[PDB]
């Protein structure tokens, strides 16, 4: 008969059963996470296995219904989202091979050991010691040996598995009538709709590069100031005009430069606002912190939190001795249940993180009315971009003075603003070229353009071409450099960070422009202003029911990514940098390396 | 008066009350009632309107579905489980039962229907469990393209605010 009724009935059945299986799995996972034992893992694994089995058996069963004949965009979008499942279309033995390869890869990454600098008994692993030694040490040799040893272990322990895994993934993708695995990854941004609202995945490469050439001048203006401010730290080790060595960025790989503030400060004679004080004296707690966050959010015009959030969610370290990780997170378990799991403290970072997580929970409640298969973000960047503008707005001195944590006669000093802007730029700007490089290299690998024996060398070339980072030691083809990263050993996408970084500042510029704020954008607080909240909520509710271009157009006014707000945000910082740099800022030339 | 056991939607309980006068005036200082609406009258004509030969319809639903028990309001279960008339209006009273009808391990004793051939007229009750086929051809389950018409709700204790078991009574 007619295809439409068949598709409608199948979608209704799928939603019916998913709405129960997902909730059971989420509840088991939460029960395990709140109380760690040797018995909750079995329940969690049972629920996860049941849900995965049902999803795999029902995903590639409606392929009998063609996707070309559907007339509504709703049903067509749901069917398109459901059809792409993965390895289930392949043979059982191939699926088992892929699963074994993935398990071996994750296991070999998780249990890394590095043991040098003394008699070899002390094993630091990664999480206990390497993060701290990277984030606190000011010695060259320690960081260099840690970097080289960790890579020489993990890359040579992981490379053959990836070598076979890329081939098998490409074959599996070809089984689904795609052309490569990278196309499957970038297919998330494929969208169809009206005459001018459509977006082809092949256009993605065109967009991402086009914006980057507009960020190049500001980034370099940062890249100079850091370099010329490391002469004070390391006397004759980093080149006057050369690329920054990889292991001096304050992190293991170089994702963030946030730990270099102590070495590079504009004015050390003046402190920052409320840095870990006045809350001990005023006598606050977690409940008051969350109450103030809720007050700030209702002052804009967005709905307040439900009672179940206060009743079920834990907001402090348990007093019964139960072991938890309690890494702060916001859980949406389905059936209208939203929770926040976070161990509280009386620092400022907790104060801002409460607002950030409350913004994700606001996004969580935004699109709860959409059907099950579309309850997600517009793409992989919107969800993270929504929650950071709240942290941006909360840290302004106007709100801190309004609350009462600051004296009313404390003026906005000249040095404090530029200090705040520099600290923010030390984190936001520096993460874009790295993400762009990683995604481009992985896409090129999956494309098959680069042969099998020329992988690693080509990778390092991009390091000198986009981000301006030079390898500290030579690397042959045996290594697998990206395999050391967590997001690559357990395969995940990466361009979502780039998209999030652009979208968050687009959103903030639009909202503040709607807030009738005169002056710089760094003093923006949307408090006592409902227009920004109304405009943002006008977009939050869509979910994934419309192509992401229309979702972006509803607040910013444009249909693609624009980078003008990001440059406008750092305008005083830009002028200050151009004034201070009477030298450098003349780019980098890719011939200087530490070893030659 | 009240019972500890409540039926489902497509097996809604019907009670006929006659030769009785009730007030239920306690609703002034009654925060226990989640929602209370009246469509036919606004209590203005209560002085000159005595109650006789009334019907009480009782079932258990979800919060998001309480708005569906009203004239119009197409929804999903308002056309397949319980259809409201356009003229005969009484009152609707729905209250929360999270603390008694919800268990932390699960409660799957309430079912509902979401597949049917043809619309539902007012006061129409469907019980038979016949396999649903979108193109005729009486099926032999579990054959392909031959679905089941029933589902279970699954109210738990730690759900949200609209995904909780609400007991609903309609007085006609
Ligand atoms: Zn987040």
């Amino acid at each position: 008969s007619t295809i439409e009724e068949l598709a409608k009935t199948f979608l209704e059945k799928f939603n019916q059963e998913a709405e129960d299986l997902s909730y059971q799995s989420a509840l088991a996972s939460w029960d395990y996470n709140t109380n760690i034992t040797e018995e909750n893992v079995q329940k969690m694994n049972d629920a996860e296995a049941k849900w995965s089995a049902f999803y795999e058996e029902q995903s590639k069963l409606a392929k009998t219904y063609p996707s070309q004949e559907v007339q509504n965009l709703t049903v067509k979008r749901q069917l398109q989202a459901l059809q792409q499942s993965g390895s289930s279309a392949l043979s059982a033995d191939k699926s088992k091979q892929l699963n074994t390869i993935l398990s071996t890869m994750s296991t070999i990454y998780s249990t890394g050991k590095v043991c040098n600098q003394s008699n070899p008994q002390e094993c630091f692993l990664l999480e206990p010691g390497l993060d701290e030694i990277m984030a606190k040490s000011t010695d060259y040799n320690e960081r260099l040996w840690a970097w080289e040893g960790w890579r020489s272990v993990v890359g040579k322990q992981l490379r053959p598995l990836y070598e076979e895994y890329v081939v098998l993934k490409n074959e599996m993708a070809r089984a689904n009538n795609y052309e490569d695995y990278g196309d499957y990854w970038r297919a998330d941004y494929e969208a169809e709709g009206a005459d001018g609202y459509d977006y082809s995945r092949s256009q993605l490469i065109d967009d991402v590069e086009r914006t980057f050439s507009e960020i190049k001048p500001l980034y370099e203006q940062l890249h100079a100031f850091v370099r010329t401010k490391l002469m004070d730290a390391y006397p004759s080790r980093i080149s006057p005009t050369g690329c920054l060595p990889a292991h001096l960025l304050g992190d293991m790989w170089g994702r963030f430069w946030t730990n270099l503030y102590s070495l590079t400060v504009p004015f050390g004679q003046k402190p920052n606002i409320d840095v870990t004080d006045t809350m001990v004296n005023q006598g606050w707690d977690a409940e008051r912190i969350f109450k103030e966050a809720e007050k700030f959010f209702v002052s804009v015009g967005l709905p307040s939190m439900t009672q179940g959030f206060w009743e079920n969610s834990m907001l402090t370290e348990p007093g019964d001795g139960r072991k938890v990780v309690c890494h702060p997170t916001a859980w949406d378990l389905g059936k209208g249940d939203f929770r926040i799991k976070m161990c509280t403290k009386v620092t400022m970072d907790n104060f801002l993180t409460a607002h950030h997580e409350m913004g994700h929970i606001q996004y969580d409640m935004a699109y709860a009315t959409q059907p099950f298969l579309l309850r997600n973000g517009a793409n992989e960047g919107f969800h993270e971009a929504v929650g950071e503008i709240m942290s941006l707005s909360a840290a302004t001195p106007e709100h801190l003075k309004s609350i009462g944590l600051l004296p009313y006669d404390f003026h906005e000093d000249n040095e404090t603003e530029i200090n705040f802007l520099l600290k923010q730029a030390l984190t936001i700007v520096g993460t874009l070229p790295f993400t762009y490089m990683l995604e481009k290299w992985r896409w090129m690998v999956f494309k098959g353009e680069i042969p099998k024996e020329q992988w690693m060398q080509k990778w390092w070339e991009m390091k000198r071409e986009i981000v301006g980072v030079v390898e500290p030691m030579p690397h042959d083809e045996t290594y697998c450099d990206p395999a050391a990263l967590f997001h690559v050993a357990n395969d995940y996408s990466f361009i979502r960070y780039y998209t999030r970084t652009i979208y968050q500042f687009q959103f903030q510029e639009a909202l503040c422009q709607a807030a009738q704020h005169e002056g710089p954008l760094h003093k923006c607080d949307i408090s006592n202003s409902t227009e920004a909240g109304q405009k943002l909520l006008n977009m939050l509710r869509l979910g994934r029911s419309e192509p992401w271009t229309l979702a972006l157009e509803n607040v910013v006014g444009a249909k693609n990514m624009d980078v003008r707000p990001l440059l406008n945000y750092f305008e005083p910082l830009f002028t200050w940098l151009k004034e201070q740099n009477r030298n450098s800022f003349v780019g980098w030339s890719t011939e200087w390396t530490p070893y030659a | 008066f009240n019972a500890t056991k409540f039926p489902s939607v497509y097996a809604w309980e019907r009670k006929k009350i006659s030769n009785c006068v009730a007030d239920y005036s306690v609703l002034y200082n009654s925060t226990f009632f989640s929602t209370f609406k009246c469509y036919g009258v606004s209590a203005t004509k209560l002085n000159d309107l005595c109650f006789s030969n009334v019907y009480a319809d009782s079932f258990v639903v979800k919060g998001d579905d309480v708005r569906q028990i009203a004239p119009g309001q197409t929804g999903v279960i308002a056309d397949y489980n319980y259809k409201l008339p356009d003229d005969f209006m009484g009152c609707v009273l729905a209250w929360n039962t999270r603390n008694i009808d919800a268990t932390s391990t699960g409660n799957y004793n309430y079912k509902y229907r979401y597949l049917r051939h043809g619309k539902l007229r007012p006061f129409e009750r469907d019980i038979s469990n016949v396999p649903f086929s979108p193109d005729g051809k009486p099926c032999t389950p579990p054959a392909l393209n031959c679905y089941w018409p029933l589902n279970d709700y699954g109210f738990y204790t730690t759900t949200g605010i609209g995904y909780q078991p609400y007991r609903v009574v309609v007085l006609s």
